[PDB]
């Protein structure tokens, strides 16, 4: 009778045996998952990982500028199987060896390797709404055609607070449709990261002021509202240009 | 038959609902059974066998606690909404609502995948199916026709027997698949399966009552060791349980009736019996500390599983391995020593020696309160003449001629040495036992037949020191016996 | 099955003695290094007053 | 707007669009016992809807998970185990391919329904001889 079970299928052939053709290329992956998943994420969840992907510098040939997230937390997926469904994902040309994969999670585990999440300031500090610091957070991101600009109080201290809740706000100009919010969390969780991580690597994680270029890099008690021309940095434009990047 | 060409039918078997499994199941079953060009290959299979063992586990689980799967008046069956939220909620925010929620009137934990498989309240261990391939009979009577055969021939008009067939046909389909290379993929690694055997086995035997045709039973059991003997590696997770079942499962076969409590297998009805001492040598030669452990503690006479175990035993009544040792003890003699030939034995033949190698296994797992001797007016030992066949068929298929004589020897020296020393160290017995040995016409090769030997053959010098060393102890036995 | 395990049992004990056999020799060596460290310093304690 | 004529394979006939079923919980528990407050049924739900919707706005040609990453994210991981799972219930990323054929015909056909021995509920082929109206009916 009727054909389908894989895409509208076939089955109505010379009855033979056929495994699991779903691969849009290379594309089934289901095994081995369900003991291993159930028994591992049962439990509580943490941090997260903002990672920035650069390989189309003169001595590789390729697109990789793309950013993403990931969990520390986690050891559920082989992460160069993530990485080749990525590539496959980017069309590139199979041969993932001149498209190799190695050099991409060599990058992937060394920016993971410098990573605690938010310091004790989450791990066993817990400040009502964080205490201070609202770094001047500024983020330019080039989607599509355009780039976009900003600049603006964000705390480091406080953890009560999510970037993503920033991006789908900001998500209430002309569109801001997709894929802009991402890299802008993304951005968000980079930029606030490095300088308490860099503060961790000094010690201040749980006292107040630092040690020097944490002295220019902070706002103020700021006991009024601010003039036009100051914040008139924290305003946005969306401005199109020829591309020289 | 035709058509039938996918695989992927994994999916809708791993869906749960009564159609979809039907659809596949008879399907893929039929499917396996056609071997002309008909193999199921190993590329990313094995979801197969996963979703296969879990649809098994749960059917037989709410079998066990009686009630039917498939149809109920819930569905979908957890949130249905499209609340306020569009990608991030559940914040700071949420306790406002609270805050709104007292002001408008003017976590859990998740279970694993599969259920568990002991413990189960409703299923508490009472003795029942310990019973021999006798029941073909009752099968018979079962399968009878009279008035009342309430053997529904026909489809599902109840569910009960639904479920009992699905099983039925699950447990067959199983077997299909373990013949070939991906036995390695079935290779005690798909934990599922292994779940799926134990519970299966704590049910077989342990049954209370919801199974329909007796034959089903059998079935089970059939299909059962015959996909064990396509195993020979690791098994017994959970083990003890699990160790005590198989042995249960082997001895299902040969017929009962201290002394050897089985008549030797008139050997042309059956080929089970077979299976059985095969997978208990296979999947019994791993040495490592687990298996033969096992059997070792059941030598004696969570924590709950302990007091199974002993519930067991006391519920199989003194010892209970002798048993094991006389169902051994079938299938070898009295038709090839009591033939015309010794040529149609060859075939035989090639199945007897594992036997023997099981034997002396075990033998060095006895070297504490027994009585144990096997050599009573039981068997006597053909194995001599046995030995003197193949001796004589070496003189005049191949490649275990000479280790079967070998470890026949072995067996005798061992078995005669074992049972000396330990009545020794009980010594709860005269010292006729000595007599008592030197009593068997069946034994001591005579020193002619070693004299003549020691010439001929000149081929065998191993043997020669076995049958030298036999002779030895035999006159040493002899000597102090005064 | 059997012959093989029984192998692999038998190297477990032959790597065994492999080891308690290298870990002595390494005492041995060490010790008499120590003596004639020992031997050292005194003498040049001696040879220094 | 509607524009394409979308199939599923049957079997995946329990997904609904608009609520959430058992099976999809036993394959992916990790937003529902509670624990993470950032994950949570509902965002799972959102991501749902929002990916098997991109899927069957151009289902001729594929999708990636990376797709989805560059659109919206609280995850990597998560994202890509439950875009892989969809994949493999075929709700998304299913018609990215076509297949046709020429179908000649054989002695049976949908539209062929004449009178022949049934299997189906009951059915009288002989009615009533004479006598059967001595009766004083109704």
């Amino acid at each position: 009778n009727g054909y389908s079970g894989y895409g509208n299928g076939i089955t109505n052939t010379t009855t033979r045996v056929i495994p699991q053709v779903e691969v849009g290329n290379r594309k089934h992956y289901l095994e081995d998952k369900l003991k291993v998943y159930k028994q591992a994420m049962n439990e509580t969840s943490e941090q997260l990982v903002p990672i920035r992907l650069e390989f189309d510098q003169d001595r590789d040939r390729f697109f990789l500028r793309d950013t993403l997230l990931w969990n520390k937390n986690d050891k559920l997926i082989k992460i160069e199987d993530f990485v080749d469904d990525m590539l496959r994902d980017y069309r590139f040309e199979d041969a993932t060896r001149e498209q190799h994969i190695d050099t991409i999670c060599q990058s992937i585990q060394e920016q993971i390797q410098e990573f605690q999440g938010n310091p004790y300031i989450e791990l066993n500090q817990d400040r009502l709404g964080g205490d201070d610091l609202r770094i001047r957070i500024k983020l330019d991101i080039v989607v599509g055609q355009n780039q976009l600009i900003d600049q603006f109080e964000w705390d480091i201290s406080n953890s009560d607070n999510c970037p993503e809740e920033f991006a789908e706000s900001m998500c209430q100009e002309l569109e801001l449709p997709g894929e802009f919010v991402t890299a802008i969390a993304h951005s968000i969780r980079e930029q606030v990261h490095m300088y308490h991580k860099s503060l961790a690597l000094l010690g201040y994680n749980f006292d107040g002021s630092a040690r020097s270029r944490m002295l220019p890099t902070i706002t103020l008690d700021d006991v009024y509202r601010p003039a036009a021309e100051s914040k008139i940095f924290t305003p946005n434009l969306l401005q199109i240009s020829a591309a020289e990047l | 038959e035709l058509g039938a060409i996918n695989l992927h039918a994994l999916s809708m078997s791993l869906q749960s609902k009564n159609l979809g499994e039907i659809n596949t199941a008879l399907n893929t079953l039929l499917v396996t059974s056609a071997d002309s060009n008909l193999k199921i290959s190993l590329v990313k299979y094995p979801e197969l066998l996963d979703s296969l063992a879990i649809l098994g586990m749960n059917l037989l689980s709410n079998l066990s606690q009686n009630v039917v799967p498939y149809h109920r008046n819930t569905s979908d069956y957890y949130y249905e909404d499209a609340g306020s939220n569009q990608y991030y909620v559940t914040q700071h925010d949420k306790m406002v609502d609270k805050i709104f929620e007292k002001v408008n009137n003017n976590v859990k934990q998740w279970d694993l995948l599969p259920e568990p498989i002991r413990f189960l309240p409703n299923q508490f261990p009472l003795k029942i199916h310990r019973t021999p391939y006798l029941t073909s009979l009752k099968k018979i009577k079962d399968e009878i026709d009279d008035p009342f055969t309430k053997i529904n021939t026909r489809g599902a008009e109840d569910p009960k027997v639904l479920i009992n067939d699905q099983l039925s046909t699950i447990s067959m389909i199983l077997r299909n698949i373990s013949f070939s290379d991906n036995n390695s993929r079935i290779m005690s690694r798909n934990f599922y399966l292994k779940r799926f055997i134990s519970d299966l086995l704590w049910l077989v035997l342990i049954h209370p009552e919801n199974f329909t045709c007796n034959r089903k039973i059998l079935n089970f059991k059939k299909d059962l060791v015959i996909v064990l003997s396509n195993i020979s590696h690791l098994l017994e997770i959970a083990s003890s349980i699990d160790c005590l079942l198989i042995l249960i499962l082997v001895i299902s076969f040969g017929q009962p009736k201290e002394s050897l409590t089985f008549n030797e297998f008139q050997l042309q009805w059956g080929k089970y019996q077979t299976f059985g001492v095969d997978i208990l040598a296979k999947l019994f030669s791993l040495e490592k500390p687990n298996l033969n452990y096992f059997k070792s503690i059941l030598l004696n006479k969570n924590h709950k599983d302990k007091k199974l175990l002993r519930r067991l035993l006391n519920l199989y009544n003194h010892n209970l391995l002798n048993d094991v040792v006389s169902f051994l003890f079938s299938a070898i003699p009295l038709q090839q020593v009591l033939s015309q030939s010794a040529d149609p034995s060859l075939l035989i033949d090639q199945f007897s020696p594992v036997i023997s190698q099981s034997l002396t296994s075990i033998l060095v797992i006895v070297q504490l309160p027994f009585v144990w001797l096997s050599s009573e007016e039981n068997i006597g030992s053909g194995l001599l003449k046995l030995s003197e066949i193949i001796l004589n068929i070496n003189n005049s298929y191949s490649k275990v001629l000479l280790p079967s004589i070998n470890i026949s020897c072995v067996q005798l020296i061992k078995c005669l040495v074992e049972k000396s020393i330990c009545f020794e160290n009980c010594l709860n017995n005269d010292p006729e036992i000595l007599k008592k040995i030197a009593s068997i016409p069946n034994l001591f090769p005579t020193d002619l037949e070693i004299f003549q030997l020691f010439t001929n053959p000149s081929v065998d010098i191993q043997i020669i020191n076995q049958y030298q060393l036999l002779y030895n102890l035999k006159n040493d036995i002899l000597t102090n016996l005064e | 099955l059997y012959k093989n395990h029984e192998l692999l049992k038998l190297e477990r004990k032959k790597t065994e003695a492999v080891a308690r056999l290298k870990s002595m020799n390494k005492s041995a060596i060490n010790q008499y290094n120590r003596r004639q460290d020992k031997k050292n310093k005194r003498l040049k304690f001696g040879h220094r007053l | 707007p509607q524009a394409h004529e979308i199939v599923i394979p049957s079997y995946s006939k329990w997904f609904n669009l608009e609520k959430i079923h058992s099976i999809e919980v036993q394959s992916l528990p990790e937003f529902f016992t509670n624990r993470i407050p950032s994950k949570t049924p509902e965002v799972y739900m959102r991501y749902r809807n929002f990916m098997v919707n991109s899927y069957r706005l151009n289902p001729n040609e594929y999708f990636s998970v990376t797709t989805a990453r560059r659109n919206v994210s609280g995850d990597a991981a998560a994202l890509f185990r439950l875009h892989k799972f969809l994949t493999k219930w075929g709700l998304i990323n299913y018609q990215v391919d076509s297949k046709l054929l020429p179908k000649n015909i054989e002695p049976p056909l949908t539209s062929q329904y004449s009178t022949r021995h049934d299997a189906p509920r009951g059915l009288f082929p002989f009615e009533s001889y004479k006598p059967s109206v001595q009766l004083p009916d109704m």
